[PDB]
């Protein structure tokens, strides 16, 4: 996954 | 090892037939006698059908699977099976991050067809 | 033996795709906890997919692959092979006939997806 | 589906082991050619090999495992298997009753040997 | 990829059996628990049993092959297959030169026993 | 093709 | 009949 | 349950015949004291006769009718039928295929004689 | 009781076929549809078939077994017998004279042919 | 000819049953070695069972039925028949009047018992 | 073959009885168009009656039996016989067990009634 | 049944 | 074997 | 007999 | 085992 | 059999 992408997972 | 590559009979059609699972656009390139035979490319993380098509092993038989993402080769793994002494598989899994779930790229060969 | 019968996980998406090899129709039933989740009908000499879906194992994790010809169960081939300990395939083939070559419905369930 | 019959390269050596996991005596035949090139025979519940050695394939290429216990012909299950497109493993499980877990001869060829 | 580990089903009997195909003396290690289990050691180029013995897949079913050759690691290959959703197979190939035929220390893992 | 079918029918 | 026969008998 | 064996009255003659209703060629085996004592074979669709023969039971008074087609046993259903206490027919149909006719061969023992 | 009359399903093929033990010369006329259709006329005490002929049951299915000996009409003794719900025997023992072995003329019909 | 007797082997038990369809009260007589050993009585017009008894068949293995209706002796058809060689049947019919349905005392002796 | 199944003429009341002869509990079933029409338990080691009853044959005139112990299957044989081409007995033998006297439970069909 | 033979006593 | 109507026209 | 066959077994 | 079959059988 | 190291290091 892109960063972004797990930033909007976790947040 | 090397992986992704099968011997096949010569001159023998085969489906090749690659998934996706990933963030990344996948490519696929299926050799045969060392030239580009097929590509594929596409972007899934729900192992969509980026490709499939029925392709010739050629005069040797060799039939190689390569696959790139943002043209960095991926990490590959593979095996052939063979069922009831006829049915054959050549199975291809790659990765392109660090989760190894090497799903990002699926290639299945089978053969023989018809 | 059992063919065509595959524990997966539990609660795991997979994938499965089934090719057609016959002049006959092919139907491809797809059964999870002993109930059809999924079903393929259609008819090719070239390998063509016939269908392609992801699925659930559920909590059970029983996967069943049925294939018939006109009402008539197919025999089945089938055997699961698991790459860097992660990757799995879980292969299946199928005669209608009389020939043998065991590829007239060729099913290929794959996970983990994503 | 036909199971136990495997089409090797011709001329070439290859190794069979046999492991028992029975009550009954197992008796592994292995014909080379339709001829038995090699009879293992033994009893063990702890996975004992009964028997390994090194045949040819032959003219034929042609090997085929059978197994029999008082007599009886048990059920089989088998596959190949072939790593980094060289390495190459026939495997052959045996039910010679009716709990299933078809060890009860389990029968592993490999080549290429030396 | 990382290759020569399996997950077994904990605290469950297997057997490992290791045949040579060298001129080297191989030196296979099985590690349970990630503690060496067993260790065999040997020599041939007529695929002889250098070691054969049942163990136990240990708390968490994690088991490894490695294999070395005068203190070398060995390159290995492996897959894992699966007959009438019972039967297991855990296979590995090992390259101690140059010349790829990943038969130099071939291990053959298969499980349940009894 | 069902051949044997098809041979069953015809004779 | 044994169509199997003669069907290899044909083909 | 077993079917075309019967215990006739010791030392004493009786006729056996066969008729033939099939395609195949059928091979009739009478056994008297569990050996030979006649083979009738013919081919017939019309219900000919391929066996007419007077036997004696022998000490035992075991008769036995096998037959097969090819090599291959056919499926037997038989039964003994007594007339007035006094006139036996002990009677065979055998099935060499699918349609269930039960008449390819048909054996008709009948005792006493004279 | 009338004995020797049987209802076979109409316009059906079926073999009859006539034994002799008997000093006597047996006349066996079989009836179809109350008019004879064969007459079978032989000697011996040998159990020698005097008779076997496929006949046609009309449009009745009645088939009617008389036997006489010089003129005089034997003594009959007659049962039907089904195996397997298909295979049909109408059966027929005969006395011309004072031993009751009830064997001088005895007549078996069968059927469905072919 | 005589109907309604039987020889059995000596010394061993058998059932005998009898049942009624007549307007007339049936009488049945069992004789064992010509003597009296079971009489059943009843009338009924929907196959009652009007009597079952355990006999045994004694020294001479003789058995015989008789079937009287208001003190007239009823006709008689009858017949033994034996399944895979050792489970018998003697059956009985009776009429006791014109409409020659021979059902009206029905009687079945089986052996062995046990 | 097939054992247990009869055709009746159609709309014909038929009587139906169960013998039962060993130590396990017998579980009579008798189908009527494919339907159970009834269904009888007992154990006896003395032939005791464990169901007498009478049915219709209804439109299809298909009779079968089925015998189980403990929800076991029991082998069955079986035979029809027709004395004076009138009066019509359905036989069946069954084994629950390895000494093959085909008693354990005996049941007999007979027809007509009234 | 008895009928038949009732009435050819009685007639 | 059928003696008696012979045996009679002996006598 | 149920048991009878395990008898003979251990017998 | 054969003695093992026949005992769960049994029990 | 290294072969071929050993001929690299005679020759
Ligand atoms: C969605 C993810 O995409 C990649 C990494 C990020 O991006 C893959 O390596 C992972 O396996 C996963 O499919
Ligand atoms: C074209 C043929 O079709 C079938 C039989 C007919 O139908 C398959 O069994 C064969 O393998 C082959 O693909
Ligand atoms: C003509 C057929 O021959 C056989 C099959 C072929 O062969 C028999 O089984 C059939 O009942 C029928 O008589
Ligand atoms: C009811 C009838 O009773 C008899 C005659 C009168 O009486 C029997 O002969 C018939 O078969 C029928 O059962
Ligand atoms: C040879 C005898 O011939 C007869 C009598 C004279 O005639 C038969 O009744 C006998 O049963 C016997 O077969
Ligand atoms: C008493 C016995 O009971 C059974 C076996 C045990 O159980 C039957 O199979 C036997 O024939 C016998 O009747
Ligand atoms: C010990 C047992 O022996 C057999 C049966 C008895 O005998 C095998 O079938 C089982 O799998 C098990 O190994
Ligand atoms: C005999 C050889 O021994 C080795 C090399 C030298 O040493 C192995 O790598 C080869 O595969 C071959 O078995
Ligand atoms: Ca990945
Ligand atoms: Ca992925
Ligand atoms: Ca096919
Ligand atoms: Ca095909
Ligand atoms: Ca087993
Ligand atoms: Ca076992
Ligand atoms: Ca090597
Ligand atoms: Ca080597
Ligand atoms: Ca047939
Ligand atoms: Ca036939
Ligand atoms: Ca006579
Ligand atoms: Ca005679
Ligand atoms: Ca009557
Ligand atoms: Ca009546
Ligand atoms: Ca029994
Ligand atoms: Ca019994």
């Amino acid at each position: 996954k892109k960063l972004l992408k797990l930033l909007k997972l976790l947040l | 090892a090397t992986q992704g590559v099968f011997t096949l009979p010569a001159n023998t059609r085969f489906g090749v037939t690659a998934f996706a699972n990933s963030s990344g656009t996948q490519t696929v390139n299926v050799l045969v006698n060392n030239e580009t035979a097929a590509t594929f490319s596409g972007q899934s993380t729900n192992n969509a059908v980026i490709g499939t098509q029925v392709l010739n092993s050629g005069s040797s038989g060799k039939v190689q699977v390569q696959v790139s993402v943002n043209g960095r080769p991926s990490d590959l793994v593979s095996a052939q099976v063979i069922l009831t002494n006829e049915l054959n598989f050549a199975l291809v899994g790659s990765e392109d991050g660090t989760d190894n779930d090497y799903n990002d790229a699926v290639v299945v060969i089978n053969w023989p067809l018809g």
